[PDB]
RNA sequence: AGUAGAAACAAGGGCCUUUU
């Protein structure tokens, strides 16, 4: 009997049912929820409006029985005061998505392109970090002869660059990549243009009086029309840049079995080709300048501290090459809290007359000349922000080959099955893909070409995300899916496309890259319509 | 496990599982009973040890 | 040229590209947001009824059979009919079986009873009612449950239901107790605080702990009826509701007749939340609760009056400032009423009407329904309606199945003519407009058979996996070295097999989290040529390491992994290569930095008044572990308490030492005369 | 007979003589004899 | 020692206090459990950055003072800053030249399911990537070849009794009968320096077969499946010969055979045949690798879904999967109910023979080797049934006895001339249903089989419809085929339930489960066969 | 100045909070 019970008690302490609940006494075999007189007094209240008590509603409820005439009749009652709206597009059409209007959507981007000029020096290996590149740059004597001008091309708060310029060269010259907290430096970086709190205790309505006081009057952004600009960064960013290897890479492992082989092949080709390219060049430059940014301000914060914008490549087939992009500072990076701000600036050069819609942001300094023959000098000083969650993900941006690779592997293995053959080489060489329209006809390249667009694709995805794309490609989605259905002579149809349309141009607001992909989609649902149905003009 | 009747059989025979069950439903108490009146009835058998 | 990229669609399949449109590749992204949200809730309540509360003295309108205002019904209406609710259950009742409830209320109640009040920790963040503040649960319940004890006595119980009993006994007493730099509340500011439900950004709820049992023994009942349905998706996830949608569309293809053609509805369900009433959920759980223990029956019916009494806190309140911008006021919700003057047009039409109903910092509000709170029992309620069938259907030879999960279905219709394709969709939004579910026109469409989407998965005569989705989780999440790099392999192994990932992309996805790792701790390959203190000493010292292969990465090591081996860890293959005196030194148990991941030396661990009781708790589970070696493991437990283990495991120890090891009698004398001492001097003083 | 710490919070008491009769036999045994 | 003093100092010094002292007197010792949670409580969102973010710190590292002393490792080798008086820098000067452990062969033993994995990984042969549209089915498996497989209490007393002994629960059932396992385990980890929890993780994956519900093609075993990602995809498949590692389907069929035995065996005793069953099955034991098991353990931890195995697992009480069979055939309802209803049928002329017949709609999945099927019924009707294999006889079988399970067509209204009443039934004095007679009959030879499939309507094949169209030698199209019967390409995946049924068994080894329905029957199993089982122990007379 | 969204930052406390 003690053995058992031994058990029994390890295995009811075990599983926590050792309580009188399950191992009652004779009296103690009433447990009950111990009802209160307010928990009553509410339940009591908030019984449906027919009834009155919470007994006449579980009475009526543990007996309801079902009389289907009546819920039909109320069915078709309701059915009849709705009449809910079917429509078939192929009846009623998509009307073109309108844009909104206004100036030209500026460039938002931290770190300038194409215009971008840069400069090389052979790579150190012993001198690998920041500010022993941004030194030995400025050793040579080219980065000490810029002396900008008191008037700029355009722009506003001349003084204050051309001083932090100024300031910054006395630093480098030091060999102490520290800026004082002076007049320019102060208002660049807003060091004390931060509302201070005044208490509601402390008020009354005279000091309402002595200074204004109302409901902040919160202002929306503004309406910014189609960019005419973005065409030709995409242009540019598909060509190749005279050097090979911008973006770091691990180094391929060994291999067993033929999967392994083709994969490794596959990996090869495609890295192969997207490392000469111009995009992959703003891709090393985010990772370095980001990460050199990054590891200081976790370390010298309340210190205005220099950093270099740089990168690292590889001439082609040889030796190595540290390029120059600019120089950026960081404000007081004092991230107390997550999603934080912190003020940067950016100095970055250039050979070529400045837009005024497009680099609206900037305030250029024509700067003396440049060898190559000789070439004038263009000094874009900007002042951008950024936070932690963008550090991080620009520093991660290398996640754009995953996709791009999957992408098309997706192709070249779904084309290679429906064969039962290996066709993935003769798809990258020969498979055609539209990749725009020149004289009114339709361009088309091999995949092996169409990479990049997709890599470009990826890259300005990962830098202009905001809330408005994320609800754009939110709300496209419908309209391609009803392409589909139009290309299979599938009847679809919908309920309410008007308000589709109203929603998707309420997210179109002052960022190029919606704007631009609206009008492509357009453009596209166009060139469809002379193939296909469901679509006005 | 998630019946009673499983929790008590993993201890108890479950002949006197079914037995309590029985007993039980007869008098028309909780299932949550199957247990102790389980233990009861095997402690007697077991008792008896022919 | 201008280069346009969606062209790959004019001659492509859709669904192959779609994943390139999700921006899944970049950085994602009050009080005006909860004052809408309430206002379009009192609105969608179409009916005026107004009851007067006696508790609380504040006018209650009714969001339960009250229909009134039968205008343009298309849009959200807030108001249900028991009596079809009911119906609809009844259906639903018959077509599962006989007694179909009754098992799902019983596999709850054997676990509610025997459950731990030490769950509750393990949930979000839920709102504290002694701070104002949210809070981790384990705070708030150690907090809650410190205040119990200072008010009344020590809680013995060790159970749910006892918490629940507690809970209601503290509802009626007067005065409550807890610590503070330990201010005491009278009933009613108490009975308020314990409703606030407070909100988080993210946005989402963030009820009371003194609900949150209750929502759990509800949330369960739900959970074991949903399990059984074969028409629901919400509990399950991935695989799992692809096959679901397989086998529901060879059963459909198979049933329809040849004169009969199907259709397909991708739905999205608007204003899920609002329009939800807790009313209808009491009357449900009340026929479902019509057979089981009368306990059930209370317990259940607890939390959906709470729900239908919560108050709601305003957060933040409104910001003032100048022209200028230089000054800058900030103001709480509370004192909103007395600014009434100094606020946008919008904003004070929007505050006028609820004045009434607001409370200092909440506005009550007696329905409604907010997001994460009840998913499964809307999920259920949301699966009743496509179980209907009735006269007029089977007349004219239509049927419509589906799958719902939480605020986003997909409809299967069947009919003979598009004249009764488009009647029977009518009759389905009638049917779920008389249970407060609506439809949105907009982001909702359909097509013919073999072209929908359920929850971001498009499905065609293939599923593409989206892909986006998991791109984030391609990152090292940051604990050490040796976890590092596994969970890696083993995130990619997993998308391998249920995303469809290619070999290529896992291989590029590998490449890119070994560089990022490398990185992250400053490592870089012997070869390389990253100079660095740590790359100096070690390129040196590789000259004493014989074996380049079997190098560790974070030391210096090269990549031997690849497709056929994710599923096993860098350590295991190298182990062979590995130097005798590097693996020795590696593996060496004791050192002074020393889950499926191997343990080595790379693995490193790198408001007050509460630290205090957190550090009293440390100490005692501490010294606890340190006596016994298996407390974290097999949970202890006994009739013993602390004290009383200690006391005497300590002195078998003792005496087992003095036997044989090396103790001598005086040392063991005094150690057992301290042992009496401490065990005196625990009972005499409390 | 001697007292012995088991786990943990137990203490119990033993005795050296083996007393494992069958128990599904006598339990079978009398639920057969109840039926009758 | 003076540590012992220590702690009891530590010990008198918190029962000095007033708080803790209170909560300790109090209660029992559970709550430290609950304390655990109270205490050491934060989380952080992302924990990539905040790594990065702590690197790149002055000195992110912490180590105890004592280890770097016993150590003896120099301050800072070459001017850097291995600790104030930790880089992670340290802890490579440790790895190059540092104090060295005695051995570290221990961690093969530590980790053994991983060297396991390695070592099977070694031995395939790889053969050729080939491509093309994979069938893929999603059903539960298994994905970690185990011996021994135990349940969560049985590990938990394993790892107490291996490692921590002074604290060990009283003695179990289990350890009493499994002592080799114990004394293997313990002789190992026995007076070793180890972190004593780790290897208590390690023992609990050693014994959890990792059950996942995962797309599949091909044979279903462990071994594959622990790596199937790299042997096949939806477009791809990458040949390799897996079949002679961790062999674990000889076990399972040799169990299945010996409950076949015992089940035959025990059918002779008409009054007590559930007894003599039972004690059968508690005389009998095997050997597994090393060890040897008694039966019942064996069954309990199995998960073959098999009428001999749930027979047995009735008997015994355990409890079982919500799985039905009839025959060498598997089913699934997916939804539905009804009840019982009576029907006479002529087995020549005049001789009334009753049989109950279920009455509403009921879907069922259905698996025969090879072939899978999702078919419906309808008041004694056969609605509608969809089949995704891929041979013709596996596909003409599952048809005929899905057609059996419902008892449709008119052979039921008025069964074949060439049934008799000798076999109809008490062939050991047990009356023998209708439906496991047609069933005999259509096993008996394959021109019953074709007059069966005669008996359901045949219809011409209408356009289009040829390729989803079955004939009657189960053509993949013709020009007239079987009356709604669906063919598709692709198998039906296999659903999914978490229950858990009771189930008895009756005199007649009849298995209901709270229902009229008949699980499993010993007439539903292969006539017999004589097999020379090598290492059990039938201690019967 | 700047960022971005449907609200917040534009340091906070009393002197403190370098290698892809």
């Amino acid at each position: 009997i003690f053995s058992f019970l031994a058990t029994a008690a390890d295995f009811l302490r075990k599983e926590n049912m050792f309580n009188e609940i399950f191992l009652p006494d004779n009296e103690e075999t009433i447990i009950e929820m111990k009802k209160g007189k307010t928990f009553l007094e509410l339940r009591d209240e908030s019984v449906p409006l027919p009834f009155q008590t919470y007994e006449q509603m579980k009475d009526y409820c543990e007996k309801f029985k079902g009389n289907p005439r009546e819920l039909a009749s109320k069915v078709s009652q309701m059915q009849s005061n709705i009449k809910l709206p079917i429509k078939h597009y192929e009846q009623n059409k998509f009307r073109q998505i309108r844009l909104p209007k206004g100036p030209m959507a500026p460039y938002t981007h931290k770190f300038l392109m194409e215009e971008a000029w840069m400069f090389t020096k052979i790579s150190d290996p012993e001198r690998s970090r920041a500010g022993e590149i941004l030194i030995d740059f400025f050793k040579k004597g080219n980065l000490s002869a810029i002396r900008p001008k008191d008037k700029p091309l355009q722009g506003k708060y001349p003084i204050h660059y051309k001083n932090l310029w100024n300031q910054i060269k006395a630093a480098i010259a030091d060999r102490t990549m520290v800026i004082n907290e002076n007049d320019h430096s102060e208002f660049l970086g807003g060091i004390g243009r931060a509302s201070k709190k005044i208490p509601e205790i402390s008020l009354t309505q005279d000091v309402i009086t002595t200074e204004g006081l109302k409901q902040s009057e919160n202002k929306l952004p503004e309406p910014r029309s189609f960019p005419r600009w973005f065409n030709a960064e995409w242009m540019w960013a598909i060509k190749d840049s005279d050097l090979t290897g911008w973006v770091p890479m691990a180094e391929y492992p060994p291999a067993d079995n033929e999967l392994e082989d083709y994969a490794e092949h596959l990996n090869k080709t495609m890295e192969g080709v997207l490392q000469g390219t111009n995009c992959a060049r703003e891709m090393g430059k985010c990772i370095l300048t980001v990460g050199a940014l990054m590891t200081e301000c976790r370390l010298f914060p309340g210190k205005i501290k220099v950093v270099p914008i740089y990168a690292r490549s590889k001439e082609r087939k040889p030796s190595e090459m540290d390029c120059l992009f600019g120089i950026c500072v960081k404000s007081k990076s004092h991230l107390n809290k997550d999603d934080g701000m912190y003020t940067i600036i950016t100095f970055e050069f250039s050979i070529r007359e400045p837009n005024l819609e497009k680099h609206q942001k900037y305030t250029v300094f024509e700067a003396g000349h440049t060898t190559v023959r000789e070439v004038p000098l263009y000094l874009y000083c900007r002042t951008t922000a950024l936070s932690k969650i963008k550090n991080d993900w620009l520093s991660k941006a290398r996640r754009c080959f995953i996709t791009t690779m999957d992408t098309v592997e997706t192709i070249c293995l779904r084309e290679s099955a429906k064969a039962e053959e290996n066709l993935v080489e003769k798809t990258l060489n020969e498979k055609q893909m539209w990749i725009g329209k020149k004289n009114g006809e339709l361009i088309a390249q091999p995949l092996r070409e169409a990479l990049r667009v997709q890599l470009v694709q990826q890259f300005y995805f990962c830098i202009y995300n905001d809330s408005q794309l994320e609800g754009f490609c939110n709300e496209q989605k419908k309209i391609l899916m009803a392409l589909e259905g139009d290309k299979k002579n599938k009847s679809s149809f919908g309920f309410n496309p008007e308000g589709l349309l109203e929603k998707i141009e309420e997210c179109l607001i002052n960022n190029p890259m919606c704007l631009f992909m609206a009008q492509r989609l357009n453009e596209l649902v166009i060139e469809a319509s002379k193939r296909g149905a469901k679509f006005f003009k | 496990s998630k019946t009673f009747a499983e929790i008590a059989e993993a201890f108890l025979e479950p002949e006197a599982v079914r037995i309590a069950k029985e007993a039980v439903e007869e008098y028309g108490d909780h299932e949550r009973k199957i247990i102790q009146i389980g233990i009861h009835f095997q402690v007697c058998c077991m008792f008896c040890d022919e | 040229m201008e280069i346009n990229p969606y062209l790959m669609f004019l001659n492509n399949d859709v669904t192959s590209l779609i994943s390139t449109t999700y921006p899944y590749t970049g950085p994602p992204p009050s009080t005006k947001y909860t004052l809408e949200t309430i206002k379009r809730t009192y609105d969608y309540s179409r009916t005026s009824v107004e009851k007067t509360s006696k508790v609380f003295n504040i006018p209650r309108r009714k969001f339960c059979n009250c229909l009134e205002d039968k205008d343009e019904l298309v849009k959200p209406t807030g108001n249900v009919d028991i009596s079809s609710l009911l119906g609809l259950a009844e259906m639903m009742e018959k077509r599962m079986g006989e007694g179909f409830f009754k098992h799902c209320v019983m596999e709850a109640e054997t676990e509610i009873l025997k459950m731990h009040f030490s769950r509750l920790t393990e949930g979000r963040q839920t709102y504290d009612w002694t701070s104002e503040r949210n809070m981790p649960a384990a705070t708030a319940l150690q907090l809650t449950v410190d205040a119990i004890k200072e008010t009344e006595g020590p809680f013995k119980g060790t159970t749910m239901l006892e918490y629940c009993n507690k809970m209601i006994e503290m509802l009626d007493w007067k005065e409550i107790k807890f610590k503070k730099v330990i201010d005491s509340i009278k009933h009613d500011e108490f009975l308020i605080r314990a409703l606030t439900i407070n909100t988080m950004a993210k946005a989402i709820a963030t009820p009371g702990m003194i609900v949150r049992p209750f929502s759990k023994i509800v949330e369960t009942v739900a959970q074991k009826i949903c399990e059984k349905l074969k028409e629901s998706g919400l509990p399950v996830g991935g695989n799992e509701k692809k096959a679901k949608l397989k086998t529901t569309v060879t059963s459909l293809n198979a049933r329809m007749n040849s004169d009969q053609f199907a259709v397909n509805i991708t739905g999205d369900n608007s204003k899920w939340n609002e329009c939800q009433q807790p009313e209808a959920y009491l009357a449900l759980l009340a026929y479902i609760t019509k057979d089981s223990s009368d306990l059930m029956k209370d317990l259940c019916s607890v939390a959906p009056v709470l729900f239908c009494n919560k108050f709601v806190k305003l957060g933040q309140g409104i910001r003032l400032s100048n022209k200028r911008k230089t000054k800058e006021v900030i103001i709480k919700a509370e004192k909103m009423g007395k600014y009434k003057n100094l606020m946008r047009e919008e904003y004070k039409n929007l505050f006028e009407p609820l004045e009434k109903y607001i409370q200092k910092d909440v506005c009550f509000l007696p329905g409604g329904m907010l997001m994460g709170m009840f998913n499964m029992l809307s999920t259920v309620l949301g699966v009743s309606t496509l179980c209907y069938m009735d006269e007029e259907l089977k007349a004219k030879g239509c049927f419509w199945t589906g799958l719902q999960s939480s605020d986003d279905f997909v409809l299967f219709a069947v009919a003979s003519n598009w004249s009764n394709i488009h009647w029977t969709i009518r009759r389905f939004n009638a049917v779920c407009k008389l249970i407060g579910i609506n439809m949105s026109l907009e982001k909702s469409y359909g097509s013919l058979p073999e072209l929908f989407e359920f929850t971001s998965m498009f499905f065609d005569g293939e599923f593409v996996s989206n892909l986006a989705m998991e791109l984030p989780a391609f990152t090292t999440a940051g604990v050490n070295e040796g976890v590092d790099f596994t969970a890696a392999m083993s995130i990619i192994k997993t998308n391998m097999i249920n995303n469809s990932l290619s070999p290529s992309t896992a291989l590029m996805a590998l490449r890119i989290c070994l560089q990022e790792f490398r990185a992250t701790y400053r490592v870089h390959p012997w070869d390389s040529r990253v100079k660095g203190g740590r790359m100096k000493i070690i390129n040196e010292f590789i000259k004493t390491i014989e074996n380049k292969d079997g190098l560790l990465i974070a030391d210096g090591g090269k990549l031997m992994n690849n497709i056929s081996t994710l599923h096993i860890p860098e350590e295991v293959l190298k182990f062979e290569k590995m130097d005798e005196q590097y693996r020795n030194r590696v593996f060496n148990p004791k050192n002074p930095f020393t889950n499926e991941a191997v343990v080595s030396t790379h693995s490193f661990r790198t408001m007050r008044a509460m630290m205090a009781e957190e550090k009293r708790y440390q100490m005692v589970c501490d010294m606890f572990k340190s006596v016994f070696e298996s407390a974290d493991i097999n949970p202890p437990i006994g009739a013993m308490s602390i004290g009383e283990a200690i006391e005497e495991k300590l002195l078998e120890r003792a005496k087992m030492k003095r036997d044989i090891g090396a103790i001598e009698d005086s040392e063991y004398e005094e150690i057992k005369d301290i042992i009496r001492d401490a065990k005196k001097a625990r009972l005499e003083s409390r | 007979k001697v007292r012995l710490f088991v786990g943990q919070g137990s203490v119990r008491t033993f005795k050296r003589t083996a007393s494992q009769r069958a128990a599904s036999s006598d339990v079978n045994k009398n639920v057969k004899k109840i039926k009758m | 020692m003076s540590l012992l003093l220590t702690i009891a100092k530590e010990y008198k010094r918190l029962c000095q206090d007033a708080k803790a002292a209170q909560m300790m007197t109090v209660g029992t010792v559970s709550n430290y459990t609950t304390f655990k949670k109270w205490t050491t409580s934060r989380k952080e969102k992302n924990p990539s950055l905040r790594m990065r973010w702590a690197m790149s710190s002055k000195f992110p590292i912490i180590a105890n003072k004592r280890m770097l002393e016993e150590a003896q490792i120099p301050k800072e080798h070459n001017n850097v800053a291995l600790w104030e008086d930790a880089s992670a820098s340290c802890i490579n000067y440790w790895n190059f030249c540092g104090p060295c452990v005695n051995n570290s062969e221990v961690i093969k033993e530590v980790y053994k399911s991983r060297f396991g994995r390695l070592e099977r990984r070694k031995e395939i042969m790889w053969k050729e990537l080939r491509f093309t549209l994979v069938d893929r089915q999603r059903r539960r498996v298994d994905t970690q070849p185990v011996e021994q497989r135990l349940r969560t209490g049985e590990i938990k007393d394993l790892q107490m009794w291996t490692l921590f002994e002074d604290e060990a629960p009283l003695a179990s059932k289990f350890i009493l009968d499994n002592y080799g396992l114990v004394k293997e385990m313990r002789s190992k980890f026995a007076n070793k320096p180890l972190n004593k929890e780790v290897v208590a993780h390690m023992l609990e994956k050693q014994f959890n077969p990792e059950s996942r519900f995962l797309p599949v093609f091909g044979a279903i075993r462990p071994e594959r499946m622990e790596l199937i990602h790299a042997l096949g995809g939806e477009t791809w498949i990458q040949e390799a010969n897996t079949a002679g590692i961790s062999n674990v389907d000889q076990r399972k069929n040799d169990i299945r055979a010996v409950c076949r035995k015992v089940c035959l065996a025990a059918n002779a005793s008409i009054m007590n045949a559930k007894s003599k069953l039972v004690e059968y099955i508690k005389s009998t034991s095997m050997r597994i690798g090393e060890t040897e098991r008694k039966l019942e353990e064996l069954i309990l931890e199995t998960d073959d879904v098999s009428p001999e195995v749930t027979l047995c697992k009735s008997a015994l009480g355990g409890q079982l999967g919500k799985t039905l069979s009839f025959g060498p055939m598997l089913l699934k309802k997916i939804s539905g109910s009804g009840v019982k209803v009576k029907d006479t049928v002529y087995i020549q002329g005049v001789r009334a023979v009753q049989f109950e017949y279920w009455s509403e709609q009921e879907e069922f999945y259905g698996e025969y080797k090879s072939a899978t099927a999702l078919f419906s019924r309808k008041e004694r009707s056969l609605e509608w049934i969809t089949i995704g294999g891929g041979i013709n006889e596996d596909r003409k079988r599952l048809l005929a006895m899905c057609m059996i399970f419902c008892r449709d067509g008119d052979y039921f209204k008025d069964a074949p001339a060439t049934i008799t009443m000798a076999d109809l039934s008490t062939k050991l004095g047990r009356e023998i249903p209708y439906q496991y007679v047609m069933m005999n009959w259509i096993q008996k030879s394959e021109d019953n089989l074709e007059a069966l499939l005669y008996s359901r309507g045949i219809v011409e094949t209408n356009p289009g419809k040829m390729g989803s169209s079955m004939g009657i030698d189960g053509s993949k199209r013709a020009i007239k085929s079987l009356r709604a019967v669906t063919i598709q390409s692709g198998k039906i995946d296999m659903p999914e339930s978490k229950e858990k049924i009771h189930l008895e068994l009756s005199d007649n080894l009849e298995a209901f489960d709270s229902s009229g329905r008949i699980v499993a029957t010993i007439l539903d199993l292969p006539s017999d066969k004589k097999v020379t089982f090598q290492d059990v122990s039938f201690q019967h007379p």
